[PDB]
RNA sequence: CUCCUCAUGGUCAGACUAUGUAGGGAAUUUUUGGAAU
């Protein structure tokens, strides 16, 4: 049950952006702490 | 050519095996220890007997 | 003679030590198998035991 | 699941690790700890003029990123832990089939 | 060996009077011949 | 007690802005969701650096650890 | 199989075989090939005998150094024929071995290379290397 | 070397190095040689030696040595302890193991490693197929726990079948135990032909021994029991083929029937049967052959039936795809010549196929469908009146559980004939069968009426060439098979003949297609026997995304699930000769493309459920050899050595037919009790007198495990079986048994289970899992776990792709069940039905199969909860709606209307519509604005809107003032519909099969989660009244909320809440 | 690979040690960064 709740919270949370990224194979841009960006 | 049939005609041990097995193993274990212990003798054997 | 039953034994020349009568009821293909006897080997030609 | 396991798969792989301090590392991963502590051999290392080192152990938190070979099969390496979890998790009418 | 003692039984193929299973002492003595 | 988690839950579905510790970046957008570890998801996001509009980013994820504070706008 | 401009090595295209009669000489050769070929990023590993390479590592590897016997037995087996086709470069060291009774294995390998693969039918480059000999 | 002796003097050590490198080689060779020879004494000892060369140790050194982690002191102690290995393996308690190994330390480690040592509980049940051939069903369980380090990739285990002495080997096979198989109950089957003397007099048992090629002292030998196994009689030869051609279309009475067959003179086999067939009305066993038209003989039988003014006809074939083809051919020609006759095919609905059973003169259905419909003969009096039946392909009663279903249907019909004194003409069409005459005998037939022929009787002489290859048992095909297939294809293509190859999957077809193209490009023949510019105009469509490139070079692709147009183009190319080669997947054997030659590549197809490849049914191979006829019929079969003797015999010689009822007896007897024909156990035995099973258990009792062969023995064994059945049913609450001969009554569980036809085990699983307060996810899981899904195939890709697909799906499978099991696949394909994913064409077929099963199952799920009186049956109803339609309840009501997608839904949000009922009030101009699409789709939408009623829910209660607790309170609910239906057809795109609409009336109280009353109604009229007789709740104020919930359409939920004060 | 937790088998009067289809190694004292310039 606990595993289920974790996966679900991940799905409807802010994590949904990176989940949506993996499923759609869409590009995302990441601002990093090195002042470098990764698209 | 086939006759009719009638319905009226039809109308711990494992633990003991594991146990006796454990006693067999343990007894052979004590015996094996005795063999290890067994692993001049004429006069001493004469003194014992 | 359908079923030979080989048993725990320690043999010598002309003599042998053998365990008890086996309890084989547990196995399949035993529906009232009676105890017929036993069999043994030797080298001497006798008309008696 | 855990990407650190994916790193555990990476033994005997030639990689270039950029680090949070800016340091560049080039070497063959001998192992990575689950901490993501990476032990490597035959390493050329450039601090922000290269130093050649037999063995280098890096603390995982210092690792910024690790650049992997393009030849690597990510499809195959990514799917493991789910299969391992499935393996950990794991009547008359049997033969739908006949004669 | 116990002359009066209980044993479980099964169907199978019996071994040779001198067969590897019946002669375990010989292997420890065989490797013990060179020792260690 | 009114906890940060309930205040944030009530703040969901509202226009917000978040000032990071660096203050090099502020993000103003609708607050879509926040997780138990307090990572932030915003939509239609706009970036204000040095108090001026840098650009319109859109659907954005903010690492919890960078957040200095969030305020409602 | 490897572009001059693009420095990515094409791994899956070419395959190489080096037939060295003895295990020890195979070993020595392999270290030599590693030393000289290290810059392209090539795996040079031994296919023969005490080498004990499996079904996979052959696929992974590019350059092979084998003894005649084990190479014969590898190419004799029907399932691997893809690998045999992939090998472009067949190097035979000490072709003078034909005099001795192991040499029969080499000539059998040679015959298999020409005659046995006609369905793909692209003949690999064959390089004999030997002590100086008549005929 | 075996004993690990390094040496000082190194001359010996050099020699022993040589022995080290080549020893396991030589020994392993000797072992393989002896295994080929079939010698028992050497092979086991040699296998031990090989193991000793591999792992470097003796048998008397314990197998714990080959563990890397097991310590030295422990192994010394065990070597010196003089104890049998089996005892240590049997020890479980870890502390007890430490005490047994007399060191307290490391004991837990040792026990862990024991459970990492191979341990097998192995069973085997042998059984004769016929007197010469003997089939062994092996149950191999693997109890050990896996490790990738110690065990490696997989575990090869050699399975030896050897004689009672251990002298010679009968049969052998290597089997791979993978990580997936350990712990599952794993069945393995094989056949063995006997000797002449061993045939005459047979031994007490054969020894079945399993040995690990790696692990030491595995040695699991279970006796294969022969005790009173009595073999049947010598196979009787089939009725002879006399020389007469003279029967033709001129002989039949009315000349309107002569324009049918598009030929004049009949065949040699059909001419023999024609006299008993077309002239008389008696019960005919027409029998054999695939090529000789059984279709034609069935047609003649149908004509004979019509000729007498009879009119009801039942044509039963198990293959649902060929049923449809046969319907397409029959309706355009047969129907119009008699001039009125209605030819129809039955659908999934019991209600719809009933209305078809009335409307239609001739019905075409699968055994499962028509057995489910005919289960109530007493209640449906239309089925009591059916005069003529054609049982087509009766040889498939041998096939699994479905064959047992099909003999249940046959037995039921014969029981109806005897009970009702009805004259029912059974025409049994089947393949060549050795046991055929007995089969006809049980059907109410005479030796003169029976016609059985040999396979060699056919008119197109056909060479069956079977070729056996090595190491193929664990694979679909290997490269030598592929080459030989290509060579055969080249022979056919160089000749004027056309050839086809069959393959396990679409994936396998693609692999073989690319391979063939590579083979062709080098050789002269890549030829399509047509220009390269002609082919592109036919393939313009390019559906089946890869069908283009293979077909362009002269090899076509054929598999189920394809775009139909594209398939048809392929077939046309074959007939016209454009494509000389066609690669057909197994499931498409029903699509019969007549060939000049046929190749069969691989006899092994993978199913996940079995967790290993399994060879094809000889039935499949028969349907696979019917396609090819010449100049000379040519059939290439690429097979293993183990399967060679099985196919080479049962293809040339007839198929011995058997009965699998013994598996389905629980469900069958449940059905009988529900129909209340069997009042008592005596009644059931008398009912089992009609079984093809009964006849079979008499002629071959050894196959069914009844040791006594005699009238008394039969009776006793049978009564034992039925008694066991009854205990399972009473324990599972299907029935109840009480002494006063004896009285048996039926409960609510058995009612629904038997009515819908769901199997006993599935019902028991539903009972065990389903309780109150259950969720929709749990209900869906319960639905997924069933025996009906055994017929859904998987090869390795479906399962891996299921893992990859699980990211995109609304639900997540319960953690405590197994992923590989077909249940998980059913779960995810239902998820992919609710969310419309773009599925691979492989998965589309599996989805279709699932959908064909689910509607009865989901009905059972909702009704069983009603029977247990839980108000959560609402959620089950919603799930059923979702299954009929294909959309979620919360996601969107708009998507329910046929052919809606995101963009079009947005226009609905643009006009601010929420429910579907607002679409009914809309007018044409707005609809045109919303949907710009094709005309068929618009039409289906219109039909949806029309037959989806706006129905109103009203109630009228007898007495509101007088309300008594615990009394049966009747309510009259008035229901009224918008439009009176012309027909009840349900319209859905993603649910291909046809459905008739129905409704559920629901009464219950929300807080207590108690459902007080429910009833199902089919509303044909526009306005009706329905009376719920329902017991009242306890005293006080009680909320009562009535739902009107459709079985098909979502967002139809009409509710009225009312509260009564009970005294 | 390592540490912890848990389980465990043992030993000692909670600790130690082997093994584990175990859980884990992002919210203040260490490994999911207050760093960046």
């Amino acid at each position: 049950e606990l595993e289920e709740l974790e996966e679900f919270e991940f799905k409807h949370g802010p994590m949904s952006l990176i989940n949506d990224a993996m499923v759609t194979r869409t590009p995302v841009i990441i601002s990093l702490r090195n002042n470098h960006k990764i698209i | 050519p086939r006759p009719l049939f009638m319905k009226k005609k039809a109308n711990d041990d494992a633990r003991v095996l594991q146990t006796k097995k454990e006693n067999m193993i343990k007894n052979i274990d004590k015996a094996n220890q005795v063999a290890k212990n067994y692993e001049n003798e004429e006069l001493i054997k004469q003194c014992l007997l | 003679i359908k079923t030979v039953v080989l048993v725990p034994q320690l043999g010598h020349v002309g003599s042998v030590q053998i365990s008890n009568i086996p309890d084989i009821g547990d196995l399949p293909d035993t529906e009232g198998l009676e105890l017929l006897g036993w069999i043994h080997t030797q080298t001497e030609e006798l008309k008696f035991m | 699941m855990k990407l650190v396991n994916f790193l555990k798969k990476l033994r005997n792989e030639q990689v270039t690790i950029e680090l949070k301090n800016g340091t560049t590392v080039w070497g063959t991963l001998q192992s990575v700890s689950p901490q993501m502590n990476a032990i490597l051999t035959d390493v050329k290392l450039t601090l922000p003029n290269i130093a050649s080192l037999q063995y280098i152990n890096i603390r995982g938190n210092t690792i910024r990123q690790i650049i992997l070979p393009d030849s690597l099969n990510l499809d195959s390496l990514l799917v493991d832990q789910k299969q391992l979890n499935s393996l950990r998790r794991s009547a008359n009418k049997r033969p739908r089939r006949g004669l | 060996f116990n002359q009066e003692g209980d044993y479980n039984f099964k169907y199978g193929i019996p071994l040779e009077f001198y067969n590897e299973m019946h002669r375990p002492v010989h292997f420890l003595q065989f490797s013990e011949l060179a020792g260690d | 007690p009114v906890n940060p988690k309930p205040f944030l839950k009530g703040l969901v579905n509202h226009r917000v802005g978040v000032k990071l510790k660096f203050n090099s970046t502020e993000y103003r957008g609708t607050l879509v969701s926040t997780d138990n570890y307090f990572n932030l998801q915003l939509n239609e996001a706009e970036e204000f650096v040095a108090g001026v509009s840098h650009g319109t980013l859109g659907e954005i994820f903010i690492r919890c650890n960078n957040v200095l504070y969030i305020r409602e706008l | 199989h490897y572009n001059p401009k693009t420095k990515k090595l094409n791994l899956s295209a070419f395959k190489i075989v080096y037939i060295a009669p003895l295990k020890a000489l195979v070993q020595e050769q392999v270290r030599e090939f590693q030393r000289r070929l290290a810059f392209l990023g090539i795996k040079v590993a031994e296919l023969t005998g005490d080498s004990r390479l499996s079904r996979k590592q052959i696929d992974e590897t590019q350059v092979l150094v084998s003894t005649p016997e084990k190479w014969d037995i590898t190419t004799r087996n029907s399932n691997n024929l893809a690998i045999v086709e992939l090998v472009r470069l067949l190097i035979i060291d000490e072709i003078h071995l034909l005099h001795d009774d192991r040499g029969p294995v080499l000539e059998s390998i040679v015959a298999r290379t020409f005659w046995a693969s006609k369905y793909g039918q692209e003949y690999p480059r064959i390089i004999g290397l030997s002590a100086t000999l008549p005929n | 070397y075996f004993s690990q002796l390094k040496f000082e003097g190194f001359a010996l050590n050099s020699d022993i190095v040589f022995i080290h490198q080549n020893a396991g080689r030589l020994l392993r060779a000797m072992f393989e040689i002896c295994l080929k020879r079939g010698w028992g004494h050497p092979t086991r000892m040699l296998l031990n030696l090989c193991k000793s060369a591999t792992t470097k140790m003796w048998p008397t050194n314990c197998p714990l040595r080959q563990f890397k982690t097991c310590p030295v002191e422990v192994i010394k102690r065990l070597e010196a302890s003089t104890v049998p290995w089996g005892d240590y393996l049997q020890l479980e308690t870890p502390a007890e193991v430490g005490r047994a190994i007399r060191s307290e330390k490391y004991g837990k480690q040792v026990y862990d490693l024991l459970k990492r040592f191979p341990k097998m509980s192995v069973t085997c049940n042998a059984q004769p197929i016929t007197r010469s051939v003997m089939r062994f069903n092996i149950e191999i369980i693997a109890d050990w726990i896996w490790d990738m380090n110690v065990h490696g990739s997989l575990e090869p285990f050699l399975l030896m079948l050897e004689d009672t002495d251990g002298d010679s080997i009968l049969y052998y096979d290597v089997l791979f135990i993978t990580p997936d198989i350990v712990g599952h109950e794993f069945t393995l089957s094989f056949t063995y032909e006997l000797k002449q003397h061993n045939q005459n007099n047979l031994p007490p048992n054969f020894f079945l021994t399993l040995i690990s090629e790696n692990w030491w002292h595995s040695e699991f030998e279970i006796p294969v029991s022969f005790n009173g196994f009595k073999l049947p009689k010598k196979f009787p030869p089939p009725t002879p083929l006399l020389e007469n051609i003279s029967i033709s279309t001129s002989e039949l009475g009315n000349d309107d029937f002569s324009e049918v067959f598009e030929f004049k003179t009949f065949n040699k086999i059909q001419s023999q049967v024609f006299e008993s067939l077309y002239n008389s009305n008696d019960s005919v066993f027409v029998g054999s052959g695939k090529g000789t038209g059984k279709t034609a003989m069935a047609e003649l039988a149908l004509l004979n039936h019509w000729r007498q003014n009879k009119g009801r006809a039942v044509y039963i074939n198990p293959s649902g795809e060929k049923i449809d083809f046969l319907l397409s051919d029959w309706n355009k020609r047969f129907s119009h010549l008699a001039g009125g006759k209605i030819i129809n095919k039955l659908g999934n609905d019991p209600s719809l196929n009933l209305k078809l059973l009335a409307k239609s003169h001739v019905l075409l259905a699968t055994p499962v469908q028509f057995e489910l419909l005919s289960r109530r003969w007493r209640q449906r009096k239309n089925i009591q009146s059916l005069e003529l039946m054609i049982y087509d392909d009766a040889h498939e009663i041998s096939q699994g559980v479905y064959g047992a279903v099909y003999e249940t249907l046959i037995s039921r019909m014969i029981f109806i004939a005897t009970q009702l004194e009805k004259k029912i003409r059974f025409v049994c069409l089947s393949n060549c069968l050795a046991n055929a005459r007995d089969f006809g005998e049980w059907a109410g037939m005479t030796k003169s009426n029976i016609y059985n022929f040999s396979p060699s009787e056919r008119i197109e002489p056909l060479e069956i060439n079977i070729q056996s290859f090595k190491d193929v048992e664990h694979i679909s095909f290997n490269f030598s098979m592929l080459q030989m297939a290509f060579e055969a294809s080249a022979a056919a293509a160089g000749n004027r003949n056309s050839s086809s190859v069959f393959l396990p999957s679409r994936k396998d077809c693609m692999e073989v297609a690319s391979a063939f193209m590579k083979f062709s490009k080098a050789i002269e023949w890549d030829m399509l026997n047509v220009e390269e510019e002609q082919i592109v105009p036919y393939i313009e469509k390019l559906t089946d995304g890869h069908l283009r490139a293979p077909l362009k070079h002269g090899v076509g692709i054929l598999y189920k699930g394809m775009a139909s147009n594209d398939e048809r183009i392929v077939k046309r190319l074959y007939e016209y000769g454009a494509v000389s080669v066609l690669l057909i997947s197994k499931d498409c054997s029903a699509f019969a493309c007549k060939t000049d030659e046929v190749i069969i590549l691989g006899t092994n197809l993978y199913d996940g459920a079995e967790h290993k490849y399994m060879p094809y049914t000889i039935n499949e191979l028969l349907e696979m050899v019917g396609l090819a006829s010449g100049m000379a019929g040519k059939v290439l079969i690429l097979t293993s050595h183990n399967m060679k003797a099985y196919y080479k015999k049962f293809l040339i010689e007839p198929l011995p037919t058997e009965s699998y009822l013994q598996y389905i007896i629980h469900d069958t007897l449940n059905n009988e009790i529900a129909n209340s024909i069997i009042q008592s156990k005596q009644d059931c035995v008398d009912w089992f007198t009609y079984s093809y099973f009964y006849r079979r258990i008499h002629v071959n009792p050894s196959y069914y495990g009844v040791r006594d062969t005699s009238p008394h023995g039969i009776s006793v064994f049978l009564s034992n079986l039925v008694e066991t059945c009854l205990n399972d049913l009473v324990e599972s609450s299907f029935i109840e048994i009480d002494d006063t001969t004896e009285i048996i009554s039926t409960l609510s569980n058995g009612l629904i289970a038997s009515h819908y036809g769901v199997s006993f085990f599935t019902i028991q699983s539903f009972v065990s899992s389903l309780s109150n307060t259950s969720t929709l996810k749990n209900m869906l899981y319960v639905l997924s776990t069933a025996v009906e899904f055994e017929s859904v195939p998987l090869r390795k890709g479906d399962r891996a792709l299921l893992v990859k697909l699980s990211k995109r799906l609304p639900l997540r499978f319960p953690e405590h069940t197994s992923s590989g099991s077909v249940s998980f696949k059913v779960f995810l394909l239902l998820q992919a039905y609710f969310s419309r994913l773009e599925l691979p064409v492989d998965f589309q077929n599996d989805l279709k199969d699932i959908l064909e099963k689910v509607v009865p199952l989901i009905n059972v799920v909702v009704d069983i909860l009603s029977a247990n009186g839980y108000l959560n049956a609402t959620t089950a109803m919603d799930l059923a709606q979702m299954l009929i339609q294909g959309v979620w309840d919360v996601d969107n009501p708009l998507r329910q209307i046929p052919h809606f997608n995101n963009k079009i839904l947005e226009k609905c949000k643009e006009i601010n519509v929420e429910t579907v009922y607002d679409i009914m009030a809309l007018e044409d101009e707005e609809r045109d604005e919303i949907l710009t699409l094709t005309d068929s789709q618009l039409a289906q939408v219109a039909a949806f809107v029309n037959n989806y009623p706006n129905v109103e829910l009203t109630y009228s209660l007898n007495n509101s003032d007088s309300l008594i607790s615990g009394v049966k309170q009747k309510i009259t609910i008035q229901l009224t519909r918008d439009v009176e239906p012309e027909n009840l057809q349900v319209t859905s795109e993603k649910y291909p099969f046809d459905k008739l609409e129905s409704w559920w009336l629901v009464l219950g109280e929300v807080s207590k989660k108690e459902l007080y009353a429910i009833k199902k109604v089919t509303l044909n009229k526009e306005t009706q009244q329905y009376e719920l007789e329902f017991d009242t709740p306890t005293s006080g104020k009680h909320n009562l909320t009535i739902w009107c919930v459709c079985d098909s359409y979502l967002d139809a939920d009409k509710e009225l809440s009312f509260e009564i004060n009970v005294k």
